[PDB]
RNA sequence: AGGACCGAACCGACUAAUGUCGAAAAAUUAGCGGAUGACUUGUGGCUGGGGGUGAAAGGCCAAUCAAACCGGGAGAUAGCU
RNA sequence: GUUUAUUAAAAACACAGCACUGUGCAAACACGAAAGUGGACGUAUACGGUGUGACGCCUGCCCGGUGCCGGGAGGUUAAU
RNA sequence: CUUUAAUGUUUGAUGUUCUAACGUUGACCCGUAAUCCGGGUUGCGGACAGUGUCUGGUGGGUAGUUUGACUGGGGCGGUC
């Protein structure tokens, strides 16, 4: 039975990373809301 | 964008109103149009896009008063 | 060659080749070739904007010179290709300054044959000319819409058009869909017919044939749902409908040109 | 649109009248040319002062230099030499380039949109007549004889 | 030569039994279909919610789909319990 | 061959073939407030839509109604 | 006033021609080792096409909604 999540760094990093994220300005707004929450992992970090 | 270079008109919304006065957004368009204007100080053609309006000010002043205005705005014709 | 293939197994017993024994048995000429990457009927949106396209065998571009521009060089056709982008197979000519290129070749061709551009030629097949001096009644293909275009009328195999009248500067022609086009005299044409006439007699044979071809399969509108095609929905093949296109417009006999345009070079319509 | 004439306008040119005129017509044909300029309440007094007759005869001497112009050609024929086909099918017609051209080179100096075709673009082989233009009130005839080579 | 034949890997899931607080939020055992092709598969891309994709079932779109998920309008409204 | 991943694998869907219809190339059509892109670096022996569904015999009568195509005698008919 | 006609006025529909607006997904040159874009020369269309405001027609393509109660369950029928 093949699940939903197959792990993969590269994709993970190149959908959900820091850099990703910044290209855009929601993915801006994303990292604003989590700073302003406090949370200590801004995104997905390899 | 659909503003006028001359007279800085540019899209307004609006509602339009049937029989029974049932309201819907819609949106006002200037009548923008590219035009080729001669000038005789420079001695060349410049291109603006300029409203119907707009052309009738132009016509009534002066290009190069016109031209000056918009150098003085800060926007590259 | 039509050739009728023996019913071995299913898939075979409906399959008509055209095979031409003259068709060059080896790789085209690598200086004129060019990748074409598929696309799926996708655009730069990523969304399908046409649809039934995708899949087929990976197919190489060749640069085939339609323009014609060489004028005065004599050209000798060096051999006949097969090309996956048209229908009808291409030439490949040598001129006599050294320069190899594809043009599209009319049925009389052959390898050897000499081929001449420019309005100093000839009156042979393969021969192009402004259609000012081409004799009226003939029959052209690659036809310039605009002088240097480089021709966009009767492309496939087996095509031409009718010269049949000449107005000052303008020609009438008669395309193959039975229309009359008024164009400009300057425009250049190719004298002859578009080569490869039985390439209309294949037939496939089975799926496979048109799925390596970059043919997705077609579903109808009734087996469709409500929500997907103004067809479809029911039980026991219900139609009760006006036939229209899936997004609406009225199919089955409703025109659709509105240029007001090109009217003005347009004689007759199609009957 | 009112608006004061320069040039002599062939339907309503009367040398700076105040006669309207569509907005299109001075807008797009006569300022842009020069034939024409806008004058509303501040140039009827500066054009009434020095372009009352200064120009004029400067404006004048414009077209009498036109005229000894189109005089400087006595003979007003043109004869070129071309590679036509076997009985007509001349080799490619051929517009104001090459005629105004060989003119310049020995024949009259003038521009290339001063020539005016009426007879089409010299298709036939023969004797053909060609209007020459460089007023709008002086018109001039040039006969041009094309041999086959 | 073949969307050819028999048959493993591989892909799929026609029948039966077991299992239903299971070993498993669809599996196991014994049979079963395709198996050079309209095949299958690795890696990486593209299409985003009244939208996508669909050899078309209202199927699929992160175990959720006749309109996904998250936050907000919002303490929606509830002649009902 | 494909299909309801997880109760339906089928007569359903697709299919080669057939027909109708639109499209002359700045094509029809589609995605996009637009630019632009796909169709196609193709152009009527091509492309899109629709129905039927290999092959053999074939496919009759009906234009009232609703669509679609063409006409203009006459009537009615907006902004202005 | 009924009946008619020379020149001048408002003229509007129609037709022909022209180029200077405008279009050019025609060719060539330059910015430029650039299928974008801009400028220049020329060709072809040309006051057409196209676009803005207003307006008539079409418009389940899309959207918001409605589609009563009594009733020997409801529906049908009947009644108000």
């Amino acid at each position: 039975m093949k699940r939903t999540f197959q792990p993969s760094v590269l994709k993970r990093n190149r959908s959900h990373g820091f850099r990703a994220r910044m290209a855009t300005k929601n993915g801006r707004q994303v990292l604003a809301r989590r700073r302003a929450k406090g949370r200590a992992r801004l995104t997905v970090s390899k | 964008s659909r503003v006028c270079q001359v007279t800085g008109k540019r899209p307004v919304t609006g509602n339009n109103r049937s029989h029974a006065l049932n309201a819907t957004k819609r949106r006002f368009l200037p009548n923008l149009h590219s035009h080729r204007f001669w000038v005789e100080s420079e001695k060349r053609f410049v291109t603006l896009r300029v409203s119907a309006k707009g052309m009738r000010v132009i016509d009534k002043k002066g290009i190069d008063t016109v031209l000056a205005e918009l150098r003085a705005r800060g926007e590259k014709y | 060659a039509v050739v009728k293939c023996k019913p071995t197994s299913p898939g075979r017993r409906h399959v008509v080749k055209v095979v031409n024994p003259e068709l060059h048995k080896g790789k085209p000429f690598a200086p004129l070739l060019e990748k074409n990457s598929k696309s799926g009927g996708r655009n730069n949106n990523g969304r399908i904007t046409t649809r039934h396209i995708g899949g087929g065998h990976k197919q190489a571009y060749r640069i085939v010179d339609f323009k014609r521009n060489k004028d005065g060089i004599p050209a000798v056709v060096e051999r006949l290709e097969y090309d996956p982008n048209r229908s009808a197979n291409i030439a490949l000519v040598l001129y006599k300054d050294g320069e190899r290129r594809y043009i599209l070749a009319p049925k009389g061709l052959k390898a050897g044959d000499q081929i001449q551009s420019g309005v100093d030629a000839a009156i042979k097949p393969g021969n192009t000319l402004p259609m000012r001096n081409i004799p009226v009644g003939s029959t052209v293909h690659n036809v310039e819409m605009k002088p240097g275009k480089g021709g966009q009328l009767a492309r496939s195999a087996g095509t031409y058009v009718q010269i049949v009248a000449r107005d000052g500067a303008y020609v009438t022609l008669r395309l193959r869909s039975g229309e009359m086009r008024k164009v400009e005299a300057d425009c250049r044409a190719t004298l002859g017919e578009v080569g490869n006439a039985e390439h209309m007699l294949r037939v496939l044979g089975k799926a496979g044939a048109a799925r390596w071809r970059g043919v997705r399969p077609t579903v109808r509108g009734t087996a469709m749902n409500p929500v997907d095609h103004p067809h479809g929905g029911g039980e026991g093949r219900n139609f009760g409908k006006h036939p229209v296109t899936p997004w609406g417009v009225q199919t089955k006999g409703k025109k659709t040109r509105s240029n007001k345009r090109t009217d003005k070079f347009i004689v007759r319509r199609r009957s | 649109m009112q608006v004061i004439l320069l040039d002599k306008v062939a339907n309503l040119g009367s040398l700076g009248d105040q006669v309207n005129v569509k907005a299109g017509y001075a807008r797009n044909f006569l300022v842009p040319q020069g034939k024409a300029v806008p004058a509303t309440k501040k140039n009827i007094e500066f054009f009434e002062a020095r372009r009352a007759e200064l120009e004029a005869k400067l404006a004048e001497v414009l077209a009498a230099a036109n005229a000894r112009a189109e005089k400087i050609n006595a003979l007003e024929t043109v004869t070129i030499a071309s590679k036509a086909g076997d009985e007509g099918k001349l080799f490619g017609s051929i517009g104001t380039r090459d005629i105004a051209d060989a003119v310049t080179a020995a024949g009259v100096e003038v521009a290339k949109s001063e020539v005016r075709l009426p007879n089409g673009v010299l298709r036939t082989t023969g004797e053909h007549e060609v209007s020459f233009q460089v007023h709008s009130e002086v018109f001039a005839k040039v006969i041009v004889n094309v041999v086959a080579e």
